[PDB]
This record gives C-alpha cells, structure tokens and sequence, in this order.
C-alpha cells in the first residue's frame, strides 16, 4: 500500500502519520530524526604553513 | 424455525474486487437458537455462505462480493427481510490470478 | 426450564438450551464451552483450552487464579484485578486510600482497615 | 483529586451565636473516595473545618 507524507526536519520532533486503508483498521506510524548531517563537496586548492 | 423480528442490515466495509470484499452485519431479535438459510435476492451481490447460526445475542455477519459502485440488495434470514445499501471504493491491485 | 425434547442444557447452572445437534459440533454454543467438553476422547474442542503440556482444560479454568494446566499455562497472559499501589483492599473487596488504614475510623464496611491483624496492634 | 458533580447545599439548623451554631449538609456524586478541601467564599459565615 503506497503512501506519501511530508515530515519536518527538526531533531527530536515526534512525527506521527495516519494511514487509513479502506479495507482495514487505521494505522499510526512514528518517525523521528535522531541525527542529521550535511556534507559538502570539497576541492583542495593549496596548503599553508 | 426461529422467529426473526425487526431485522436491520448495515455494511461495515465494501470494496468491489474479485475476491469477497464485503462485510455485512445483521441485527435481529429471536426467541430460540437455530439454523437459518441466508439468501440474497439480487445478482448485484453474491453471498459466500448459505446458512448462519442465529443466537440470542442478536448479531450475525456475512461476506459478500460485488462489482458495482453502490449496491442495493434484499437479504433474507429464514423468513425475515431487509434492504442493504453501501458505498464501495475501487481496489488498488491491477491484476489477480483468480 | 426443562429444555424441549430436541434441546440439551449447557450445564446444571445454565438456563441456555442448545439443539442436540450443537453438542460436539466444534463451535462453543454454551456460555461455558461445556458442549465441546468430553467429545473426541480428550481431543481438545472449541470450548476447551490447550495447556502447553497438551492437556485440555475447560475455557472457564483459564485465568481462574488456579493452576489447572499443571504447568501454569492457563494462568499465563491473563489480567489479575486488585486495588492501586496507594489503595488498601477491604475484605469486602472495596478499595480505600492506604492513608485510611488504621486511623481509628471504620472506612471499610466490614472494619477490615481497622482489623487487629492488619493494624499490627 | 476526586471528581465531584451535582453539589447541593442544605441547612438543617442555624442560630447566630458566638460558637459554631449551624449544621451544614452537602449531597453530591463522586467517582472515587478521598480528601477534599472545604472553604466558604464569603466572610458572613466561617467554617469550622
């Protein structure tokens, strides 16, 4: 059963999603962002000392 | 035969798919516990079972399969009657092997 | 109520009469499941609980506070009721605050709270 | 705290004397039994307890 949602990028925020299938009882998921990391791409130019 | 009075019909869920995708619940009032022959009087919906156990509790369930967007059929339980109408949503599976 | 000539009673304390065809039919038609007891020899039936030992007990012996399964399987996954962690149980089964135990007032209808055995007086 | 609903107040006897010369009766419906705090919101009458 395909589903789609949008959840905030806030660490520790307890996002809960409601999935309501027509033939079955509704379901609630819980997703949480424990940790995030933003990695740039680097090209070394030179070294100084 | 058990005496059935004040028979009402409601549909829990419906989905017009090839398998039996309908749940039908009947409320009734009885004096004794026995066996009733259940039939549906239209070919828009097809029941799964022929007989049901009627008890003093006052609730039996039936499974039916339909292919119309909104069915409406008259179901009988021994001698009683009722009119069930429901709203069914289409199924998601494109292809089935049965 | 004597059941009709084609009906059997669901035990000595049940007012429920089932058809003679509903005794050992594989469904629990009796409130106690006694209709499914003593059918296929010991063969467990819909009115009986299967102990982890393989023994059949009546479903009425599941969660009765006694080890009828001899392995305690009938007393596993039950739900025992009592008073809260801050309440005292009177011998009449009423719950009072633990603060009202041995306060020289009869808050239990049977004076269990003021009982000489409980108050250690 | 216990939940109290449908509070009705009746006075059996009264006598405006120096000592506590009144008797007060309260009827209610509760869910559990415990301790409540009793106060009178006007200074015309002073509760003993």
């Amino acid at each position: 059963y395909e589903h789609s949602t949008v959840m905030p990028n806030v660490v520790g925020f307890p996002y809960k999603a409601h999935i309501e299938r027509p033939g079955y009882s509704p379901l609630t998921l819980q997703m949480q962002v424990v940790e995030t990391s933003l990695e740039p791409t680097l090209n070394l130019e030179y070294i100084t000392c | 035969a058990p005496t059935i009075i004040d028979l009402t019909c409601t549909v829990a869920t419906c989905t017009h798919s090839s398998d039996f995708g309908g749940v039908l619940t009947l409320t009734y009032k009885t004096d004794k516990n026995g066996d009733c022959s259940v039939h549906s009087h239209s070919n828009v919906a097809t029941l799964q079972e022929a007989t049901a156990k009627v008890k003093t509790a006052g609730k039996v369930t039936l499974h039916f399969s339909t292919a119309s967007a909104s069915p409406s059929f008259v179901v009988s339980l021994c001698s009683a009657r009722a009119t069930c109408s429901a709203s069914c949503e289409p199924p998601k599976d494109h292809i089935v092997p049965y | 109520r004597t059941c009709r000539i084609h009906e059997i009673s669901c035990g000595a304390h049940s007012t429920q009469c089932i058809p003679v065809s509903w005794r050992c039919d594989g469904e629990n038609d009796c409130d106690s499941g006694e209709d499914e007891e003593n059918c296929g020899n010991i063969t467990c039936s819909p009115d009986e609980f299967t102990c982890s030992s393989g023994r059949c007990i009546s479903r009425n012996f599941v969660c009765n506070g006694q080890d009828d399964c001899s392995d305690g399987s009938d007393e596993l996954d039950c739900a025992p009721p009592t008073c809260g962690a801050h309440e005292f149980q009177c011998s009449t089964s009423s719950c009072i605050p633990i603060s009202w135990v041995c306060d020289d007032d009869a808050d239990c209808s049977d004076q269990s709270d003021e009982s000489l055995e409980q108050c250690g007086r």
